């Protein structure tokens, strides 16, 4: 709740921490439920796609990039900030 | 400090570039521009870690010459920190090549004819294709690289026996790159021709076409050759048939993992003899005739060293014939055997290996090629290979997993991708020695020397020497078999060295003056695999290695480790083969966070002890008298111990009402898995008691007596042990002459070693061995007979006795003789053998 843990001065290794914490059980609800709060920031604030391109960790593949299951969370944020965005400016994932 | 800031720029950099090349290992990269792109990398990769663990350990140092260290230390973080920027700069369009990444269906040539010693593999699998049950089954052919599955395979596809049997016969090549559909248009190929029609058809409906075709043809054998994963097969499989007509799937694979999961047993394939290598080697450089008896005595040679793949014999074969008909020829052809097969043939040997090394993960291909630094024919210790992985640091997990349990479970993995032999497996069935082959060996060499410099051998060969200090600053580990003392006596400059793996197996004893040697020339050294080495005394150099993490040596005149060893915070196994009976750890090792083995050869007395050992697992052997409270206090995750010494003490209670001994501590465990006893005790003559089962501990699965002399009444107590499996005794580790068993006991116990004992008569009953498989009697002579109770045990598979009596063997031929008539009434024999030695007497 407190801006000072929600900023964390940097959004791909808290995305990557947020994963680590998941293998472990005692962890995993708590990794889970802040797992939606990263996706709480990115939709707040509007971030350029490229951003969160690269806190996904999408630039390292060939052909595989469809059978990712990153790749269609990466097309679910994008359609979200399509229902929440200030202006009709279009968001696109192609640039 | 500033400089804290420093190291912490520099490892999001690494952190880019270790992730980049991660992603560059996914596949081969062919071009040299990128070749040495990804060396540059790695290289400052490297050199980076070996900084910044300078800077940790220094840091560490300095919380507890401090100015100029630091200001030495900062001057390298600011280097590297250049040329990361340098790289970033100047090599930025290299980087995103590698990034940017993204043909013919090779399928294999094989023997048609002339398939050498493959008559007996072949009908074992005919004839297991021709049984089993009625629906879809599948026999994989599981192997290492090059061993002629393709070839038997294709044996058995044109067997006579097999085209009479299987009216549709189908070959299919799968492989890492495979496209579903094209398979299935390949199999509908074979009975209609026309292809337009299913231009459009989707995959799914195509397999239901396939499945229409296979079925009308009667029972059928599929080929399904090279399948790599179960992916693939679940893939595949949906379009054959399970019509009820005993149709077959012949799988050739390397994975044993996926033949597994297909057929519960799957056939593994063979090596050629050393006879057999010669006549396939003779047969194929020479066209239908005699070798000459000049090139007999040399090409034997050849073809013993091929160790009997038949796809090194094909490699060599194609040498010696370039090599012409000489002695002098086949003679260098012989010296360097290793050479033609990996470096001078890549297309054969080298590539076919790169197919499993590729698709290994980036962690386990640093644990495989690791295996390459032990000799070429050796056996490695499973347990000291675990050891060398976790040190060095290619275990990096971050589950609740022991590090120990991911490491095995990535040695299974090689074994299963069968990268690695085993030799020996236990009775629990883990590993417990492994060995590369010949042909893999090479690769595993010159990958992890040329390629990826994970290791250097250091020899004094005919165009080699020992390396100069300009080979010394790239190289990043050492391995030596020989000639450890003139190479240390040169005082060598190993600054980023980062192991010393003397992988040589005579025991050397080095004289005192060179012992320093080692520490003072690799100041980072990490690994420090000493064991053939003789060490008679330490010095303060050796204490110097605070990034090491391994140290395994070999000593005769070190009565006691010195307290500064406590240095070393980061160390994980400690090993000591000791030949003294006496040990004393004065080092405070307790607070060795990541401290997990104590491997010694004596008593070791513990010093005196918030904190939590959670990553100790193993104390080999530990003073009675060092049992205290605290002590298992800190070591709840342990999973072993073992206790040389007075065992009087450990039993001994004392009058003043308490009459709980140390032994309680012992049973207090909640997660001891592994028990030792040896007791020193022999100018006594008492035979002693074991104490009550409701104090042992709760989850003990193996255990190990020696020289304790119990009396054998008192192993009731130990049968009400509910999780225990494994049970050793050795050197008269119970004393009587008379053993009578109880009802019940041993509901899990699955193997029982004994060595000298004491009984002479043994009495038993039903209940007593439920789940026994292996029972051993090894120099027991004072033994009468067995009982007869031993016969109704269902599960067991093996008894061996060695120097019995003559009675004892008249009860060993009456017990195989029950065991044969239980057998032959019905049940299915476990592969017993018996040793008997002359077989004419009593028979
Ligand atoms: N019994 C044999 N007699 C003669 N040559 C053999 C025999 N077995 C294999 N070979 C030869 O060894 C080479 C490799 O054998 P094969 O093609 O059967 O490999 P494999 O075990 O299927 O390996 P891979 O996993 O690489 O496909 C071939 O050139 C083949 O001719």
């Amino acid at each position: 709740v407190i801006s000072t843990l929600t900023s964390l001065h940097g959004d791909k290794v808290v995305y990557d921490t947020i994963q680590a914490a998941k293998l472990y059980p005692q962890l995993s609800e708590l990794a889970l439920k802040l797992e939606k709060d990263q996706i709480r920031f990115w939709i707040a604030t509007r971030k350029d796609p490229s951003v969160v391109f690269e806190a996904l960790n999408l630039n390292w593949a060939g052909i595989s990039i469809f059978p990712k299951p990153e790749f269609s969370a990466w097309l679910k944020y994008v359609d979200d900030v399509n229902a929440r965005h200030p202006k009709e400016a279009p968001l696109s994932i192609i640039p | 400090l500033g400089i804290q800031g420093e190291v912490e720029n520099l490892l999001t950099d690494l952190n880019y570039f270790n992730a980049f090349l991660k992603e560059a290992a996914k596949s081969r990269r062919e071009n040299e521009v990128l070749k040495e792109l990804v060396k540059k990398i790695r290289k400052v990769v490297n050199d980076a870690e070996d900084s910044i663990d300078k800077f940790v350990v220094e840091a560490k140092r300095h919380d507890d010459t401090h100015v100029a260290r630091a200001k030495g230390v900062a001057d390298e973080i600011k280097s590297i920190r250049e040329r990361v920027k340098e790289i970033r700069d100047n090599d930025a369009y290299g980087l995103q090549a590698i990034t940017l990444d993204d043909e013919e269906r090779k399928a294999p040539v094989v023997e048609e004819d002339d398939v050498v010693g493959f008559d007996d593999e072949a009908k074992t699998v005919i004839d297991r294709l021709i049984g089993g049950s009625d629906y879809v089954e599948v026999v994989p052919v599981v192997g290492m690289p090059g061993l002629g599955k393709t070839t038997l395979a294709y044996k058995i596809y044109k067997d006579p026996k097999v085209e009479y049997e299987f009216f549709t016969r189908v070959w299919v090549y799968v492989s890492q790159t495979f496209k579903r559909r094209e398979i299935f248009l390949n199999i509908i190929s074979k009975f209609t021709r026309n292809t337009k029609q299913y231009d459009d058809t989707p995959e799914d409906d195509l397999a239901n076409e396939v499945k229409e075709l296979l079925g009308k043809g009667g029972k059928y054998l599929i080929v399904l050759d090279d399948v790599w994963t179960m992916e693939a097969w679940d893939r595949i499989k949906i379009a054959f048939p399970n019509n009820g007509k005993r149709n077959r799937v012949l799988m050739t694979t390397r994975q044993s993992n996926v033949a597994k999961r297909c057929n519960d047993k799957p056939h593994d394939l063979k090596f050629l003899t050393k006879d057999e290598s010669w006549e396939l080697l003779e047969k194929k450089v020479f066209h239908k005739e005699k070798c000459p008896p000049e090139l007999e005595l040399p090409g034997i040679s050849i073809a013993e060293k091929c160790m009997g793949l038949p796809l090194a014999i094909v490699v060599i074969a194609g040498a010696l014939i370039g090599k012409g008909k000489t002695t002098r020829e086949w003679e260098l052809v012989a010296a360097s055997v290793g050479e033609h097969l990996i470096n001078r043939d890549p297309e054969n040997c080298k590539k076919l290996v790169q197919m499993s090394y590729d698709r290994l993960p980036y962690d386990l291909k640093a644990c495989f090629l690791y295996c390459g630094a032990f000799p070429g024919g050796s056996q490695i210790p499973a347990k000291k290979l675990i050891r060398l992985w976790i040190a060095e640091g290619f275990i990096q997990y971050q589950g609740p997993l022991a590090l120990e349990d991911v490491a095995e479970d990535h040695l299974n993995d090689l074994v299963n991708r069968n990268l690695v032999m085993v030799t020996q497996r236990s009775c629990s069935g883990q590993i417990k020695t492994c060995r590369v082959h010949d042909m893999l060996h090479e690769f595993c060499r010159h990958e992890a020397m040329m390629e990826e410099n994970l290791f250097q051998e250091i020899k004094q060969g005919q165009e080699r020497s020992f390396p100069g200090k300009q080979e010394l600053a790239t190289y990043r580990r050492l391995c030596i078999q020989s000639l450890i003392p003139e190479f240390l006596s040169m005082k060598p400059s190993g600054e980023h060295v980062r192991s010393f793996l003397c992988v040589g197996s005579k025991k050397i004893d080095m004289p005192p003056n060179e012992i320093p040697s080692i520490p003072k020339a690799f100041p980072l050294l990490r690994v420090l695999d000493a064991e053939s080495i003789k060490f008679s005394r330490f010095s303060r150099e050796f204490f110097k290695l605070f990034h090491l993490r391994y140290i395994a040596l070999s000593t005769d005149k070190i009565k006691t480790i010195p307290a500064d060893f406590g240095n070393l915070w980061n160390i994980q196994t400690l090993i000591v083969e000791t030949q003294q009976a006496t040990l004393d750890i004065k080092a405070d090792i307790w607070n060795m966070t990541r401290l997990r083995h104590v491997c010694t050869n004596a008593s070791a007395t513990l010093p005196s002890t918030n904190l939590v050992n959670r990553c100790l697992q193993t104390l080999s052997t530990i003073a009675p008298e060092c049992c205290t409270a605290e002590v298992f206090t800190r070591t709840p995750n342990l999973k072993k111990l073992g206790v040389r010494g007075k065992i009087d003490a450990l039993l001994e209670s004392s009058k003043d009402g308490s009459g709980s001994g140390l032994f309680s501590n012992i049973g207090k465990l909640g997660c001891l898995e592994y028990l030792k006893l040896v007791n020193d005790t022999r100018l006594s003559s008492k035979p002693l008691h074991l104490p009550p089962a409701y104090i042992f501990p709760q989850k003990l699965k193996k255990l190990s007596l020696v020289d304790t002399w119990f009396e054998w009444k008192d192993m009731s107590i130990l049968g009400l042990l509910p999780e225990l499996e494994v049970l050793k005794l050795k050197e008269n580790a119970f004393k009587g002459q008379s053993w009578e068993q109880e009802d019940g006991g041993f509901p899990r116990l699955q193997v029982l070693w004994i060595e000298r004992t004491d009984l002479t008569s043994w009495k038993a009953s039903s209940g007593n061995f439920p789940r026994l498989k292996h029972l051993a009697l090894i120099s027991c002579d004072k033994l009468e007979e067995l009982p007869a109770e031993l016969a109704d045990v269902k599960n067991l598979q093996l008894i061996e006795l060695q120097s019995s009596s003559e009675s004892a063997a008249r009860s060993a031929r009456a017990i195989l003789k029950r065991n044969q008539e239980k057998e032959q009434d019905g049940d299915k024999g476990t592969g017993f053998k018996l040793s008997i030695f002359p077989h004419d007497l009593g028979l």
